[PDB]
RNA sequence: GGAGGUCAACAUCAAGAACUGUGGGCCUUUGCCUAUAGAACUUAUAACGAACAUGGUUCUUGCCUUUUACCAGAAC
RNA sequence: AUAAAUUUUUAAG
């Protein structure tokens, strides 16, 4: 689900706009 | 919590907010000292129907509106003083917690019909006959059933003092104006300035000036009742008490289990009973969490 | 979604049709001390219930809500079960 | 005279939730009020099509030497 | 206790 991260929309970006959670910072 | 995004528009918003009071019944609005606006609705989708009719057919601007929160309220669980900015008057007033079934019974307003509680609205009724249903009732207090002045909805206040038994008629003067302390105080409260609950008001003393006054003896006894009430709480051990609601949930037998997990995760996670549905592949899962 | 430049896991992603954010006015309303965090508020309510946990909404559409709950059964397997039959699935009443 | 036709022409199909005719009263035909008759097709998770293309102008971008050809949103 | 995926070519100068 898009929670408010990410991009506005990948057009300019140039990326994939592919996010991913964070396994590293949790607890 | 409303506010209106472009503040030059305001005067629109509120000759919105007076329709809507009036359209949706059980709205409540409240408006604070810092300008902005309080809607107090039933639920999610309730405030969302305001809401678009807000934006869309009443109030053509646009506003901003906060994270959605609730209403708490203030109660206590168990020397006492309090103080006049001028010292001529020196008030006590001690409190302590509502025994459950009272507040039960207060909650739900009835008429005592048999042996019911009776709401204790009937106060134009005999102090007799209202204080043997208390002391019938309750294992109620047989003196304070007597001391009783008079409630609001939360809460009830009792007069326990000397100068009660010394000069009963000077204070009778003045009680007309400590009730009105006692709304105002019970409107606000100490903490978060929200509705003090189940907080039962004990009167252990007050002062009066010689000469007495006029008018100087009708408006400084309510501002100092008023703190005299929210000292009377703060040392009571206060809490802060929070609504629930009382869940109901439909689902398939099988999928049983995800419900559950639902509960463990919201912190509500109360699910008092589960009915078979006769017939249908159904269950109902009665249960409860915060608002 | 697209109004509110929002995505279903599986749904569709769209351009903003307001492309400025970039405004933002620093004022004490919605500023941290003063918000209680409970609940992430995923976006799935902001698609569920758009005019109230999403802020300044446009162009936005009412969702429909709810539906009865479909208790259909039937029965694929066998051909010579009855039209009318109990069904393990349901309760014994 | 009935059934049809991968036949034609002429009407009508997006609106005050909305059509048309007629009787009566007022203003002076329009228009308002009142009475009456008939309303095919299309519409409420809104529409003739349980489907789904392209073009023009104007803005915002995206590629990025320039123009066609284009990138993806909006209004008409 | 995560399941989130942009593109992509021809002519003329
Ligand atoms: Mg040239
Ligand atoms: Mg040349």
């Amino acid at each position: 689900s898009y929670n408010g991260i990410g991009l506005k929309s990948a057009k300019g970006s140039s990326t994939s706009g592919h996010v991913q959670r964070s396994l590293a910072s949790n607890n | 919590v409303l506010q209106p995004l472009l503040p030059r528009e305001l005067p629109k918003l509120l000759d919105a907010l007076n329709k809507i009071s009036k359209y949706y019944p059980g709205v409540i609005i409240k408006v604070e000292e810092s300008g902005e606006h309080v809607i107090l609705g039933n639920g999610e989708l309730y405030m969302d129907c305001l809401l678009y009719d807000l934006r869309a057919s009443y109030a053509k601007i646009e506003i901003k509106i906060s994270d959605p929160l609730t209403v708490f309220s203030e109660s206590c669980s168990n020397s006492r003083l309090g103080e006049e900015n001028l010292p001529g008057l020196s008030i006590s007033v001690a409190a302590e917690p509502m025994d459950s079934k009272m507040i039960q019974d207060l909650s739900r307003n009835t008429l005592g019909k048999g042996q019911n509680c009776l709401d204790i609205d009937g106060i134009m009724d005999n102090p007799r006959k209202l204080s043997k249903i208390l002391r019938t009732e309750y294992g109620w207090d047989s003196l304070a059933s007597r001391n009783v002045w008079s409630f609001y909805n939360g809460n009830v206040l009792i007069n326990d003092t000397l100068p009660d038994e010394i000069s009963p008629e000077l204070l009778s003067k003045y009680k007309e104006q400590i009730i009105q302390g006692f709304y105002w105080a019970v409107k606000e409260g100490p903490l978060a300035e929200e509705p003090i609950y189940g907080v039962q008001y004990k009167l252990l003393s007050i002062s009066v000036p010689s000469d007495v006054n006029i008018d100087v003896m009708k408006s400084q006894i309510i501002p100092l009742m008023k703190k005299a009430c929210y000292v009377g709480l703060l040392t009571a051990i206060p809490i802060l008490l929070e609504p629930i609601y009382e869940v109901d949930i439909t689902v398939h037998a099988p999928l049983l289990p995800i419900v559950e997990e639902l509960m463990k995760k919201r912190r509500g996670s109360r699910i008092y009973k589960t009915i078979k549905v006769a017939g249908t592949p159904l269950l109902e899962v009665r249960g409860q969490v915060p608002v | 979604g697209k109004a509110l430049n929002n995505a279903i896991p599986g749904g569709p992603k769209f351009e903003p049709l307001y492309p400025r954010e970039e405004e933002e006015d620093y004022n004490e309303f919605n500023s941290i001390d003063r918000v209680i965090f409970r609940v992430p508020i995923r976006s799935e309510y902001k698609v569920a219930f758009p005019h109230l946990y999403n802020s300044r909404p446009r162009s936005v559409r009412i969702p429909w809500y709810n539906n009865p709950v479909s208790c259909i059964i039937q029965n694929d397997e066998e051909y010579d079960t009855p039209a009318l039959f109990f069904d393990p699935s349901l309760n014994p009443i």
